[PDB]
């Protein structure tokens, strides 16, 4: 178990329901903590694993649009001018956020001698706490940052105290069990949550 | 291909102009509905970066892929080819059709959404035009007008913040020619870039911190605690640098990290 | 979520002199559409007339864009009438009760003789001022405040310092001297309140000065209330 | 929450009876019906208009949902028993021929083989001699309100039989179930999953129907009609693995949520209120009734739920409301 | 609301304005313009050129009043009022025309109160 | 085709009347509802550019654009029955149309035309762009109204016995603005701003509000031009750094300003002689 | 038309007058709040100019604009009511009336006037442009007051026969007021201002109180009127190269001015004589 303060400026969690619009999720997604953890550090024998997700700010939604081309890189066409593609699509964003997610990690099945379970885990910690990362982690986009540190226990306030919504069905992780590695063709399978008296816990399939 | 990493901090003032307008309602300049600061985004930054750099060259080894309509107009092996000609894949990554991890890649150059510190205030002045563009309902024999609306900022100070990393760049090959000229950039992005709705920009400071080690053995937030910008004490609202007031920290990170003031 | 309609709507309540051709409660459609250069096809529809919704019926706080387009339809239009003061005072009441603002306090429905601000006697010291030109002068195709709005909002001292030598004459102008020493006496106890002329005004002033402006015309374009309000000085 | 609550009001609104689709079907504005008898025969041009200060295409009648005809093959498509104005009697206004009479033709294939089908139903036995008689869609140019269709563009042509003037050719108990099974049958052969708002089964949809209320052409929701915003190349399908009935579901309900009492113009913009019920707000959704009579009170029933709000842009919608509190 | 003890220009300009205006409205029962109904245009503007004259002619005013405590009041208001003034200059500034403004509404207000100049100087 | 950077200062001076009127608040100087300056707009410039090029230029390959007399659409669509009336493609017509309307027109090659409105014909970006000009001191607005001794229709104040119509032409004392000037060098590249229209340009900005004048903007004249020239198509310097080392500043005898004599004004061509070159036009 | 672009100056003293009351601040004439310095509107001389010429030419051909006996909408339809009725298609009708108010009206010569409220005619815009005047020296003005022995009516006399009104008579204690005007050469082209409308223009500058008097308006007097002429239709030089060249200040110990003599007036004319011209008219 680990505790992680992701914090940054802006939040954009773009859903899978609404790809055109990227609209931000009310909290951070599973698939995004398990990236973040992967950005942070990741080896061919680690498995990042979210637990828990917690809140610690409002909700604050700003309506911002960007503006993107509709036409993929190749190596047919040279250029592509956007000026051509424009699209003017959606996406919202969370100003001040700031999570303490509870994650773990376990082990997979191609590990072969590197598979440490207490040397894996010194190491976030040492990177948690010196600032060491493979990636700087996003959160939901890479366009905000992620002032992350490895707390004991509690360090800052939450606003969701009592019972308040329920966020329905939010997205999981995408299944990689039937991928080969580099996979590019998988699905997007979402769950649902319970009781929101201080975030949402994450069950595991 | 560089070894170091390297935490930047890019502070850019908006005089007269648009840093960044709001495509959601009109083109107001983007601010923060709740706070009041300016959040410039980072595409716009990615832009003024691939315009310096198409004008710096106008050749290859630098091109731009992603050029714009009114300006200029096996897997490993083609990943490798991209690398080496086009600058903006050594910058933003790699994406074509094929590839690995279903043709992307990050990148070692990841900016941020500028956000201000004081909440400042847009201009729309609805200003008047005395002519059409197409066959209005206000194209008559009386006057043919299409009035609009010009959006200023009276004075924008926001602050980018960037992160280049090395495990990225022995991939992308953004080497030390290549982090020269991006810093190149980013000192005058603003300056060879203008328009009537963006105006004048210019450069404040350019604070960089590179890291002994490879992966960095500080974080981002005592990074960005570190340099302070705020206001001045009988200053009330922003005009100019004159009623900013900036603060650095170089007494802690004299250790093993190096500072760079490549803009003040 | 009804809670937050109900005081959304309570608040909206304004003045409203008699006379008025608009009601107590104006539709949110004309509202918003208040706010638009000339016609209902060219807006901000998101950070301004597409958000009034989320901010106030979701017990939320209004954006400063909000403020700047109230100023600029205010300078545009060169006055206020029952289309934009019902959207200014979302802005004080809504961030004191929750907390984002300052420290001076709320407003209220009627005409505030007291608050001890800066907006809100500059805005009704404007208005005034309309007031007494128009009653001066019949016939007006341009008011004072078509001249100084420019700056009326923005830095009270470029308009103030040269609308003070117009004013003595335009009372001078009239022909009764008890509506002249009514009004007068009302300006008198209306800029007691001030302290003194800033250098600009923040955002935090812009619709303070909107809403004294509308509550000042309204309470001064009604019957007969000034002289009744002179009578016990 | 987007798109879960979506359905999810749907299905309470269908379970209450308040004129709701069911299983293949959407409120869709019909200016002109073209009223015939049993086997053919047109008879009258009848018209359902004039309704606020702007004149509308008629009136809102349910009819089977189709597959958008956004595109260049815009005559591939084939819609079951009702479509353009030029789907019928092949002409058109500013297109001209060619392409008029293709569509022409493919209604009445569709229009054949449905018949074939489905025979001894009469009402497709007058819509499928109608279209191929070649006699009375030259006498249908030549009626008395005819002038009045060619002037305004989304022209709809209905049919109707005789010996009902209350039910429409495809409101008879015959195509409901035929209607009932296409939606069982040809969306639930594509793929297996994995849905989204739903969680069970749900083959992947392709192409998203058409959004009509807040642009002047009816346009997509969801649907990436590109190549830049699909995940690890769908190819427009996979990017949102939603399932067709729950695809349906919503977009019937945004269709229905944009016309009737629900429907406000806020500004450049076309939202819509409503509540959970279990709506009667009596708050938001009088926005424009008279003059806001007082109404907001405490009646102790202070529902939840949020408040959607869609946006029209240059192709696609654009969610800018959302608040739950 | 009227601040006494300013140490500006400008409010004691205002001030004196105010109750010369004041003066002049009491000198004379039945007019129809006070000296503040011509000579605002440059009161503030060039305030040499006009509280001179004001002052000057204010012995008149004086004389063609009724009461002589109530001038003597006025006299030791005004007195008190000018005693944080040490020159007149010609050019004033925008901010001094804003605190001439509104120390000379205060002190029109302060003065059209019933009980207040007597109870100030009774502690003279 | 020009192959250096250009940044120009330009410190001009409004003696009387509206350097740029507002149309929100009838005509009124745009100042800065932050601190009080003025703000004129770019606009403004250029059509000041265009006016004073067509009182001196007004020949072939120097177009100006009409204002209101004359659709722009007329001259839209006459402009492709020109070298591309088909053989050309729709693909890349508009290409070729902005290339014959750089060759043609000047404003163009100097700022640009939106044509986008219904059928492509081109898109330049801008190679020279002016910002709004601010003021070192808050300027104080006079507003000065105007009336009329008649009416112009059948107003509702037209009686019998003196129809009264006001107006409001506002002024100015003194304002003192200061705009900035980018000129680069792809863009003239892509269009063809050569070293004539480079010369008439400064000649322009050298003389612009003395040619064309009105009754609202009263009395515009110009002080200085400093301009920076650098050696090739790079930035050795920001543009900040190299703007406030000539910077004006306020009388230290006085506050209010009614002329050029109350400021004052210090340059430092001491490490300007590294890559640039410095010149001055104006004064 | 004319082909050179004309800068005069005209500095006139008014001695003991009203030039131009100020008509929100009851009549008092207009100075500056923020440092005591006089101001006069262009309008006030356009009008005098317009008295001069109506009480000089009166003939054909040059149409003054009457008062308010005469809607200005019965000249605009008698001006339409011409060679350009209907046959001449409003495109370049419009033109058509503006040139044939410009050969007819001189006030549209010569300054303009709007035609587009109730029938359109085009927007011309003028060559003579003029600004507002300046005081050297901060004025101070006196406010007099005056009284009228008789009522006007029953509701502002007495109670018996004690009728009085009181009265109002702002007034000038001495003031030189510096004043600017340009003539271009492309609107000149537009309109038809030749060298008999110069003349004339050069004449009312020369002699313009000397007609237009009144009992508000003072002794007002002409002193001096210098006019910068160019040899082409480019900028020469800037306007501030050739203003400050007339230098005028207050004398030693002179506290206030009271005549000519007291202000101390210096015209620089030593390196102006390469292309330009100058000539003092009314100096």
């Amino acid at each position: 178990r680990f505790i992680l303060e992701i914090s940054g400026d802006l939040a954009c969690f773009t859903r899978s329901e609404l790809k055109v619009e990227r609209v931000s999720y009310p909290v951070i997604t599973p698939s995004a903590a398990r990236n973040i953890l992967m950005a942070i550090l990741w080896k061919p024998a680690i498995r990042w694993k979210v637990l828990k997700i917690e809140i610690l700010k409002p909700i604050q939604w700003t309506n911002i649009r960007r503006n993107e081309v509709g036409t993929k890189m190749s190596e047919r066409s040279g250029s592509l001018y956007i000026e051509d593609n424009r699209q003017q699509r959606a996406s919202m964003l969370l100003k001040d956020v700031a999570y303490r997610i509870h994650a773990d990690f376990d082990m997979t099945s191609e590990a072969g001698e590197s598979d440490n379970y207490v040397k894996f885990a010194e190491m976030f910690k040492r990177r948690a706490k010196k600032g060491q990362y493979f990636h700087q982690p996003y959160l939901g986009c890479r366009e905000f940052p992620c002032d992350f540190r490895l707390l004991e226990k509690a360090e800052d306030g939450l606003p969701l105290e009592d019972i308040t919504q329920d966020f329905g069905f939010m997205l999981y992780d995408m299944d990689f069990s039937k991928s080969d590695p580099r996979d590019s063709n998988n699905a997007e399978p979402m769950f649902y949550q319970c009781k929101a008296v201080n975030g949402v816990i994450t069950v595991p399939p | 291909t560089i070894e170091k990493r390297y935490d930047f901090v890019f502070l850019f003032d908006v005089q007269d102009g648009n840093p960044n307008g709001d495509p959601d309602a009109g083109n107001l300049p983007r601010i923060d509905p709740q706070t009041g600061e300016g959040l410039v985004t980072d595409v716009c930054l990615k832009r003024k970066v691939r315009n310096f750099i198409q004008m710096t060259q106008n050749d290859e080894h630098h091109d731009i892929f992603i050029r714009e309509k009114g300006i200029l107009n096996k897997t490993e092996a083609a990943r490798q080819y991209m690398c080496s000609r086009y600058y903006d894949i050594r910058t933003f990554g790699a994406v074509m059709t094929t590839g690995k991890n279903a043709g992307q890649v990050r990148g070692p150059v990841q900016l941020t959404f500028s956000r201000s510190i004081d909440p400042i205030m847009t201009l729309e002045h609805s200003i008047t035009r005395m002519a059409v563009t197409n066959e209005k309902d206000a194209s008559e024999t009386g006057d043919n007008r299409t009035m609009g609306r010009k959006f200023t900022v009276p004075y924008g100070l926001y602050r980018c913040h960037g992160f280049i990393s090395t495990h990225f760049a022995k991939q992308t090959g953004f080497s030390e020619n290549d982090l020269e000229l991006f810093w190149q950039a980013l000192v005058n992005m603003f300056d060879h870039d203008h328009s009537a709705a963006r105006g004048q920009m210019n450069a404040r400071g350019l604070y960089v911190f590179e890291h002994s080690n490879n992966l960095g053995d500080a974080p981002a937030d005592s990074l960005f605690k570190r340099i302070q910008v705020v206001k001045k004490d009988g200053v009330e609202v922003v005009r100019s640098f004159d009623d900013y007031l900036v603060s650095v920290d170089d007494k802690n990170l004299e250790e093993t990290k190096l500072l760079r003031k490549l803009g003040g | 979520l009804s809670e937050s309609i109900a005081a959304w709507y309570d608040d909206l309540q304004m003045v409203r002199g008699e006379n008025s051709p608009y009601p107590e409660y104006m539709p949110l459609p004309r509202l918003l559409g208040n706010l638009v250069l000339d016609g209902k096809m060219e807006n901000l529809p998101s950070d301004l007339i597409a958000q009034i919704t989320d901010a106030a019926l979701n017990n939320r706080v209004l954006p400063v864009s909000l403020l700047q387009a109230a100023l600029r339809r205010n300078k545009a239009e060169q006055k206020i009438t029952y289309g934009r003061a019902s959207l200014l005072k979302a802005y004080i009441n809504r961030a004191i009760r929750a907390g984002r603002l300052k420290n001076m306090k709320e407003l209220t429905m009627g005409l505030d003789r007291n608050r001890q601000d800066i907006g809100y006697v500059l805005g009704r010291l404007f208005a005034v001022l309309e007031k007494i030109q128009a009653e001066a002068n019949p016939g007006l195709n341009a008011t004072i405040a078509d001249r100084y709005f420019g700056s009326a909002s923005s830095t009270p001292i470029a308009v103030f310092g040269t609308l003070m030598r117009l004013l003595p004459h335009h009372l001078n102008k009239l022909e009764f001297e008890g509506r002249a020493v009514q009004l007068q006496w009302e300006i008198r106890q209306i800029l007691e309140h001030c302290q003194r002329f800033p250098n600009h005004l923040n955002l935090e002033q812009q619709g303070l000065f909107a809403i004294g402006y509308y509550h000042e015309t309204q309470f001064l374009f009604t019957k007969d209330a000034l002289k009744n309000l002179f009578n016990e000085a | 929450m987007i798109l879960h609550a979506l359905t999810q009001y749907y299905q309470r609104k269908a379970e209450s009876d308040g004129g709701i689709a069911q299983e293949g079907f959407e409120n869709k504005e019909i200016p002109f019906i073209i009223v015939i008898d049993k086997q053919g025969n047109f008879i009258q041009l009848e018209d359902t208009r004039e309704l606020k200060v702007k004149k509308k295409v008629g009136r809102t009648f349910l009819v089977p949902k189709g597959l958008g005809r956004s595109g260049s093959k815009s005559y591939e498509v084939s819609n079951l028993l009702w479509d353009h104005y030029g789907y019928v009697l092949a002409y058109a206004g500013e297109k001209g021929q060619e392409q008029a009479d293709k569509q022409h033709a493919s209604f009445t294939a569709k229009v054949n083989e449905l018949k074939q089908a489905l025979p001894d139903d009469a009402g497709v036995t007058a819509v499928a001699a109608f279209l191929s008689s070649a006699e009375e869609k030259s006498k249908v140019m030549q009626a008395a309100n005819w002038a009045e269709c060619a002037k305004v563009k989304g022209c709809n042509l209905s049919f109707r039989l005789v010996d009902e003037a209350v039910d429409l050719v495809c409101q008879s108990k015959a195509v409901r179930e035929y209607v009932s099974q296409a939606n069982q049958t040809q969306s639930d052969n594509a793929q297996k999953g994995i849905c989204l708002v739903t969680g069970k089964a749900a083959p992947i949809a392709r192409l998203h129907n058409a959004v009509k209320g807040v642009n002047a052409k009816p346009a997509p929701f969801a649907s990436v009609n590109l190549s830049a915003f699909e995940s690890y190349g769908k190819e427009q399908g996979f990017a949102f693995p939603i399932g067709e009935q729950a695809m349906f579901e919503y977009t019937t309900a945004l269709n229905t949520l944009l016309a009737g009492e629900n429907r406000f113009r806020i500004g450049d913009v076309t939202t819509v209120c409503w509540g959970a019920k279990r709506a009667h707000i009596d708050a938001v959704k009088a926005l424009y009734k008279s003059l806001y009579n007082g109404q907001y009170c405490k009646p102790d029933g202070e529902d939840k739920f949020y408040l959607l709000g869609l946006s029209p842009n240059s192709a696609r919608i654009v969610v800018r409301f959302w608040h739950e509190t | 609301g009227l601040d006494r003890n300013r140490q500006d220009i400008g409010y004691v300009l205002g001030r004196l304005f105010a109750v010369l205006e004041k003066i002049q409205a009491e000198a004379n029962p039945g007019l129809n313009a006070t000296i503040a109904d011509r000579y605002f245009g440059s009161a503030s503007s060039t305030p040499i050129a006009v509280f001179g004259t004001l002052m000057r002619l204010l012995p008149h005013h004086l004389n063609k009043l009724e009461f002589e405590g109530r001038a003597v009041q006025l006299q030791w208001e005004i007195r008190q009022i000018l005693e944080h003034c040490q020159r007149f200059p010609n050019h004033l500034n925008l901010e001094q025309q804003g605190l001439f403004a509104i120390g000379y509404y205060h002190e029109t207000q302060f003065l059209f109160t019933k009980d207040a100049l007597k109870n100030l100087f009774n502690e003279a």
